[PDB]
RNA sequence: CUUGGAUUUACUGAAGACUAACUACUGCGAAAGCAUUUACCAAGGACGUUUUCAUUAAUCAAGAACGAAAGUUAGGGGAUCGAAGAUGAUCAGAUACCGUCGUAGUCUUAACCAUAAACUAUGCCGACUAGGGAUCGGUUGUUGUUCUUUUAUUGACGCAAUCGGCACCUUACGAGAAAUCAAAGUCUUUGGGUUCUGGGGGGAGUAUGGUCGCAAGGCUGAAACUUAAAGGAAUUGACGGAAG
C-alpha cells in the first residue's frame, strides 16, 4: 500500500526537530528544525516554527517518495523535562495536514530507572 | 634479593627422559609447598595453574602473561599486581586484557599466563623511613642510588 | 549540491513466516558500487514494527517487534526476530496506584543456542466483591510469584526453537500460563511479557533461516 | 544439626579422640563412627578411611576444621579426628 | 545578623587568636 | 455508661473479650482426643499444639504445628476432653 | 605495666621521623610481625619469612602471601571470583 | 506558632524519606511533602483529532494517551497555581476537589 | 560547539553512580536510617502458648556502642552533579541569583570526626479517663464472592471479634495565655516510680583552664560591663512584586 518512513520528532523547550528517517532509523531523509525557519532564539520551539517545519519535511518526503510516516514523539528526558515542548503538537498537525499520511503514533522519551543527578542544585534554580 | 615478589621452585618430569626438571615461576598469592601445579590448554581454573589466555572467561584475574606465544611470561610480575582479561575475539583467535598500568592489550588467545594475584603486594604501603633502608633496598638492585639534583652541580 | 538520493537504491523488507503480514515495508542503502557492496552494508539493520501491523489484528497494538536483516537475495531482505518490546504509554496505563507491581526477568537459551533475556510482568487483581481500597500482596507472595515467573520462563524457552518460541509469543502462551500456574498463590491481571532481548545468537545457518521464509 | 546430636554423644555415651585412638580402635572394631574434620591432611584421611573400609565403620566428614571440631566436643583443644565408641541418649548412628 | 554567619565569624576569629597565641608557645 | 454490673458481665460480651481481659483470665484452649484414620488409638492432643505428634503404633504424623490452632491432618477426628 | 601509651612498636623509633610516618608505620608493622592461623594444620603458627613469604612452625607449610599480611583483601576477592568463575565454567 | 499538624508533608512514623527534584526549578523537596499530581491528558488537541483520524492509514485507530506525573516543590507549586492559599479552617480539607 | 559535519537519527560498546513508575497520612529499625533479583549469614517486634524461671525489675550521673551530610588521612575509582576557581550575562555596582566550564567532594576500602530545625522543637516505665471509621502484623469464629482443578487439605476476597503497631476523624469530662492537646487530662480537690534541663534580655556558648581530635573542631564553661524591657500567643488595622 503506502510507503512509510518514521517521522522522530523531538520538542524540546528550545527547539523542535523534525526527522524523518526509513524503516530502520539509518538512513535519514529530511531533517528541518524549528530553528532553521526563525531567526530569533526565543521562538526556535514555538508552534508556528515547528509548522513550517515540519511542511519542508513533508515537502521533502513527497520527492522522494515516502507517502506516509509512523510518529514517534519524544522529550527531552534523561534528568530533564518528560513532557513534550510546544512545537511537538504543530509538527504532528502540519504533517497530517499536508496530505502526508499517519501511521503508528508512539512516545519514545527516554525515561530513566532513577539515573544520574540533575542540574541546577540542591535549592534549585532561583528566580 | 632485587624483587618485591617471592619466587616459587616448581618440579615438573620430563615427558621425553627420565629427569627433573625445575621452573622458576613468579608465586601467586595463596600458592603453598607441595600444592600441584597444572600448566598447559586443558588445566582448570585455580590458583597457581597455568593456562592459554583463550581458556579463561572474562574477569580472571591472571599473573604473568606471556606477551607473546612462548616467551614464557612478560606481563605483570610484581608484587601485588595482575592481569585483566576483558574479552575474547575467537574468529580472530585473540584476546583483551587490562594491564597493571591501566592499559588495554591484545594478545594471541594462545599466550600463557598464571591464575592469581603476584604474593607480595602492599609493600609500597610501608615508609621507607631512612637511607639506609633504600641504600639496602637498592644495594641488591643496582648502583641508582642516591641521586644528585642537576640543579646541585 | 549533489543531491544524494540520486545514488540510493531501494530494497524490500520480508518478515519470516511466523507473523502473517510479512510485507513490512521498504528500506534504501547507497547503491552498490565497485568498492563497497550494497549488501554487507545493509545486514544487520534492525526494523521495529508495531506486532499489530505484523498480523493486522490491532489486539497486538500494544507490542514492538524489532527484525534483523541478515541475508539479502536481490531486492528482497530477509529478517529475522531481534527483539519484542511493549509501547511505553501501554506500560504507563497499566501502573496505577493501590495495587502491587510485580517483575522477573530470566537469562535463557533456546534449543537453537539463542541467549534471550526475558521480562515478565503482572499485576495484583482485584476482587469482583473486594471491598477494601488497595490490593496488596504480602511480600512472600511475591517472591513466590517471581520464582514462578522464572522457572516457566526458563522450561518454555529451552524446550522449544526460536521460530516455535515466536509462535508462541503473539498469543500470550507464557503469559495465560503464569496467570493460571499463579492461581493458588495470588489472583493476577494483565500478566505480559512485556519485553525479550536477544543477547547471543548461534553460528549464522543460511539453510535454517531459509526455511523461515517460505 | 548434627553438632548437637555428637555433643549429647560425648555427654553421655564412650569416645577416643585423637588419630592414634582412632586407628586403635578401628582395629578392634569398637568404632561406630569416624568422625574426620574438614582440614585433616588427605594422606591421613584417606589412610583413615582406609582403615574404616576394612573395619566396616561409617565415615562422617565434619564441615568445620579441628579448631572447630574440638569445641564442638567441648573441649578446649584441637581434634583432628574422633571415634564414637557408644552412641548413648544421641541418635547420631541413626542420621549417619 | 544571621545566627550561622555570626557563629561561623566568630570561629574564624577564635582561629585567629588560637594563632596569635602559639607565637608565644 | 454510668451504671453496670461489673461483677456480672453478660456471657456472650464476655467471650469476645481477650483471654487475658476476663474478670478471671482463663485459656481459651483445650485437649483432644485424636482418632486417626489408620487404627483407633487414644492420644491426647493440645489444640495449639507446637509438636509434630505422632500416634505410638504407625509414626505418622498426626497434626502439624501453625501459628494458632495445630492443624489435623486428613482422617483424624477430634473429641474435646 | 604499659611502657607507651599510643606508638607501641614503633617506639623503637624515638622522635623522628614524623609522627604520620610513625603511625604509618606501627599499623603496618604490626602485621607483619603477627602470627597467623594455619589453613592446613588449624594452629596460630604463622609468620613471615621475607614479603609474600608466611611460614608454619608446626607443620612447616610455606605459602606465598602478602607483604604484611599473609592474604590481603584483593586476594581473598580473587579466590572467591575464581571459586564462583571455576563453577560457571565446571557446571 | 505551629502552622499546620502534618508540618507540610506526610511523614508519620518515619525518620527519612528520599528526595525527589522539581519539575520547574529541581529544588531537592522530600517525596511525602511534594506536591503530586497525576495527569492524562489525550497526545493530540482535540482541534486535530479529526483531520489526524482522517489522515490515518487505518480505519479505527485509537490514538494513544500521554501518561505523566508530576513532583512540585512548594515554591514553584504555589506560584503555579497547582496550589493555593486556604483560610485556616479550610486547609485542614484534604478531599480531592470536586 | 559547528561544512575539519555540530545538533539530530539507527545499531554497537565502555564506565561509574542510582534503583523511576508500583510508592500510600503504608511497613521495618534504638536513632541516624532502610526501596532491583537471587543466594548465603546472624538477628528482631507482634501474635499463639493450660511451655519454662520466679522479682530476675523501672529510670538511670560515670562510662560505653551506634551516630545524616559535610569534612580529614591513605589506597582505589572518578559516569553525573558540583563548593573553590574560571567565565557570559544582569546591575549604578554586583565577587551573587541565571548561563557555560569546572577542582576537591559526590562512590568504594581501611581509619578519624561526633555534629544537624539529629524535630513530634513534646524523656522513659506503670495505671485510669471517650466514642468512631479506616489501615499493617498475628490469632479465633463465619459468606448471594472469584479461583486451584472438578472441589476440597489451594489462595484471594467478605463479615465479626480481639491483642499489638503507623495514623486519622468527632467531642471536650479535663487542661492551657492562646495557638491547641486522648495527652499538653486524672495539677491550690496541689504527692505512682524515675533521668535530664531553665530562672529577665544581652555580653555569650565569648575569655580562660581541663579533656578528646591529625586538623576542621567536639565536651565542660565564666566574669567585667550594659539594659526596661526582650519575648510568646492571639485581635484589629496597615502593608505585600500572595491567592480568589
Ligand atoms: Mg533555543
Ligand atoms: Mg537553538
Ligand atoms: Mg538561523
Ligand atoms: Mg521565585
Ligand atoms: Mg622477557
Ligand atoms: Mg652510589
Ligand atoms: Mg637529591
Ligand atoms: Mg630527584
Ligand atoms: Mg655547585
Ligand atoms: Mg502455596
Ligand atoms: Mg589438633
Ligand atoms: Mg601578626
Ligand atoms: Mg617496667
Ligand atoms: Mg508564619
Ligand atoms: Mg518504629
Ligand atoms: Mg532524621
Ligand atoms: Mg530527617
Ligand atoms: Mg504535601
Ligand atoms: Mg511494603
Ligand atoms: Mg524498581
Ligand atoms: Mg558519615
Ligand atoms: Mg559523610
Ligand atoms: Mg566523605
Ligand atoms: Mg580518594
Ligand atoms: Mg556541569
Ligand atoms: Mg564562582
Ligand atoms: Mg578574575
Ligand atoms: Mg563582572
Ligand atoms: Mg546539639
Ligand atoms: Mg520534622
Ligand atoms: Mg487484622
Ligand atoms: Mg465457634
Ligand atoms: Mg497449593
Ligand atoms: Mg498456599
Ligand atoms: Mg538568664
Ligand atoms: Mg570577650
Ligand atoms: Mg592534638
Ligand atoms: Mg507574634
Ligand atoms: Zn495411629
Ligand atoms: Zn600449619
Ligand atoms: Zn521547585
Amino acid at each position: 500500500s503506502q510507503v512509510f518512513g518514521v517521522a522522530r520528532i523531538f520538542a524540546s523547550f528550545n527547539d523542535t526537530f523534525v526527522h524523518v528517517t526509513d524503516l530502520s532509523g539509518k538512513e535519514t531523509i529530511a531533517r528541518v528544525t524549528g530553528g532553521m525557519k526563525v531567526k530569533a532564539d526565543r521562538d526556535e520551539s514555538s508552534p508556528y516554527a515547528a509548522m513550517l517545519a515540519a511542511q519542508d519535511v513533508a515537502a521533502k518526503c513527497k520527492e522522494v517518495g515516502i507517502t506516509a510516516v509512523h510518529i514517534k514523539l519524544r522529550a527531552t528526558g534523561g534528568t530533564k523535562t518528560k513532557t513534550p515542548g510546544p512545537g511537538g503538537q504543530s509538527a504532528l498537525r502540519a504533517l497530517a495536514r499536508s496530505g502526508l499520511r499517519i501511521g503508528r503514533i508512539e512516545d519514545v522519551t527516554p525515561v530513566p530507572s532513577d539515573s544520574t543527578r540533575r542540574k541546577g542544585g540542591r535549592r534549585g534554580r532561583r528566580l | 634479593p632485587g624483587r618485591g615478589a617471592p619466587l616459587a621452585k616448581v618440579a615438573f618430569r620430563d615427558p621425553y627422559k627420565y629427569k627433573l626438571r625445575e621452573e622458576t615461576f613468579i608465586a601467586n598469592e595463596g600458592v603453598y609447598t607441595g600444592q600441584f601445579i597444572y600448566a598447559g590448554k586443558k588445566a582448570s581454573l585455580n590458583v597457581g595453574n597455568i593456562l592459554p589466555l583463550g581458556a579463561c572467561p572474562e574477569g580472571t584475574i591472571v599473573s604473568n602473561v606471556e606477551e607473546k606465544v612462548g616467551d614464557r611470561g612478560a606481563l605483570g610480575r610484581t608484587s601485588g599486581n595482575y592481569v585483566i582479561i576483558i574479552g575474547h575475539n575467537p574468529d580472530e583467535n585473540k584476546t583483551r586484557v587490562k594491564l597493571p598500568s591501566g592499559a588495554k592489550k591484545i594478545i594471541s588467545s594462545d599466550a600463557r599466563g598464571v591464575i592469581g594475584v603476584v604474593a607480595g603486594g602492599g609493600r609500597i604501603d610501608k615508609p621507607l623511613l631512612k637511607a639506609g633502608r633504600a641504600f639496602h633496598k637498592y644495594k641488591v638492585k643496582r648502583n641508582s642510588w642516591p641521586k644528585t639534583r642537576g640543579v646541585a652541580m | 549540491v549533489v543531491d544524494p538520493f540520486t545514488r540510493k537504491d531501494w530494497f524490500d523488507i520480508k518478515a519470516p513466516t511466523t507473523f502473517e503480514n510479512r510485507n513490512v515495508g521498504k528500506t534504501l542503502i547507497n547503491r552498490s558500487t565497485g568498492l563497497k557492496n550494497a549488501a554487507d552494508g545493509l545486514k544487520g539493520r534492525v526494523f521495529e514494527v508495531c506486532l499489530a501491523d505484523l498480523q493486522g489484528s490491532e489486539d497486538h497494538s500494544y507490542r514492538k517487534i524489532k527484525l534483523r536483516v541478515d541475508e539479502v537475495q536481490g531486492k528482497n531482505l530477509l529478517t529475522n526476530f531481534h527483539g519484542l518490546d511493549f509501547t511505553s504509554d501501554k506500560l504507563r496505563s497499566l501502573v496505577r496506584k493501590w495495587q502491587s507491581l510485580v517483575e522477573a526477568n530470566v537469562t535463557v537459551k533456546t534449543s537453537d543456542d539463542y541467549v534471550l533475556r526475558v521480562f515478565a510482568i503482572a499485576f495484583t487483581k482485584r476482587q469482583p466483591n473486594q471491598i477494601k481500597k488497595t490490593t496488596y500482596a504480602q511480600s512472600s507472595k511475591l517472591r513466590e510469584v517471581r520464582k514462578k515467573m522464572i522457572e516457566i520462563m526458563q522450561r518454555e524457552v529451552s524446550n522449544c526453537t526460536l521460530a516455535q518460541l515466536t509462535s508462541k509469543l503473539i498469543p500470550e502462551v507464557i503469559g495465560r500460563e503464569i496467570e493460571k500456574s499463579t492461581q493458588t498463590i495470588f489472583p493476577l491481571q494483565n500478566v505480559h511479557i512485556r519485553k525479550v532481548k536477544l543477547l547471543k545468537q548461534p553460528k549464522f545457518d543460511l539453510g535454517s533461516l531459509l526455511a523461515l521464509h517460505g | 544439626n548434627i553438632n548437637s546430636k555428637l555433643a549429647l554423644t560425648i555427654k553421655s555415651g564412650k569416645y577416643t579422640l585423637g588419630y592414634k585412638s582412632v586407628v586403635k580402635s578401628l582395629r578392634t572394631g569398637k568404632a561406630k563412627l569416624v568422625i574426620i574434620a574438614a582440614n585433616t591432611p588427605v594422606l591421613r584421611k584417606s589412610e583413615l578411611e582406609y582403615y574404616a573400609m576394612l573395619s566396616k565403620t561409617p565415615v562422617y566428614y565434619f564441615q568445620g576444621g579441628n579448631n572447630e571440631l574440638g569445641t564442638v566436643c567441648g573441649k578446649l583443644f584441637r581434634v583432628g579426628t574422633l571415634s564414637i565408641l557408644d552412641a548413648g541418649d544421641s541418635d547420631i548412628l541413626s542420621s549417619i | 545578623m544571621r545566627d550561622k554567619w555570626r557563629k561561623k565569624r566568630v570561629r574564624r576569629l577564635k582561629r585567629k587568636r588560637r594563632k596569635v597565641r602559639a607565637r608565644s608557645k | 455508661v454510668l451504671v453496670q454490673d461489673l461483677l456480672h458481665p453478660s456471657p456472650a460480651t464476655e467471650a469476645k473479650q481477650h483471654k487475658l481481659k476476663t474478670l478471671v483470665q482463663q485459656p481459651r484452649s483445650f485437649f483432644m482426643d485424636v482418632k486417626c484414620q489408620g487404627c483407633l488409638n487414644i492420644t491426647t492432643v493440645f489444640s495449639h499444639a507446637q509438636t509434630a505428634v505422632t500416634c505410638d503404633s504407625c509414626s505418622t504424623v498426626l497434626c502439624t504445628p501453625t501459628g494458632g490452632k495445630a492443624k489435623l491432618t486428613e482422617g483424624c477426628s477430634f473429641r474435646r476432653k | 605495666t604499659k611502657r607507651t601509651k599510643k606508638v607501641g612498636i614503633t617506639g623503637k623509633f624515638g622522635v623522628r621521623y614524623g609522627s604520620s610516618l610513625r603511625r604509618q608505620t606501627k599499623k603496618l608493622e604490626v602485621q607483619q610481625h603477627a602470627k597467623y592461623d594455619c589453613s592446613f594444620c588449624g594452629k596460630r603458627t604463622v609468620q613471615r619469612g621475607a614479603t609474600g613469604i608466611w611460614n608454619c612452625k608446626s607443620c612447616k607449610k610455606t605459602v606465598a602471601g602478602g607483604a604484611y599480611t599473609v592474604s590481603t583483601a584483593a586476594a581473598a576477592t580473587v579466590r572467591s571470583t575464581i571459586r564462583r568463575l571455576r563453577e560457571l565454567a565446571e557446571a | 506558632p505551629k502552622k499546620r499538624a502534618s508540618n507540610g508533608r506526610n511523614k508519620k512514623g518515619r525518620g527519612h524519606v528520599k528526595p525527589v527534584r522539581c519539575l520547574n526549578c529541581a529544588r531537592c523537596v522530600p517525596k511525602d511533602k511534594a506536591i503530586k499530581r497525576v495527569t492524562i491528558r489525550n497526545m493530540v488537541e482535540a482541534a486535530a483529532v479529526r483531520d489526524l483520524s482522517e489522515a490515518s492509514v487505518y480505519a479505527e485507530y485509537a490514538l494513544p494517551k500521554l501518561y505523566n506525573k508530576l513532583h512540585y516543590c512548594v515554591s514553584c507549586a504555589i506560584h503555579a497555581r497547582i496550589v493555593r492559599v486556604r483560610s485556616r479552617t479550610d486547609r485542614k480539607i484534604r478531599t480531592p476537589p470536586q
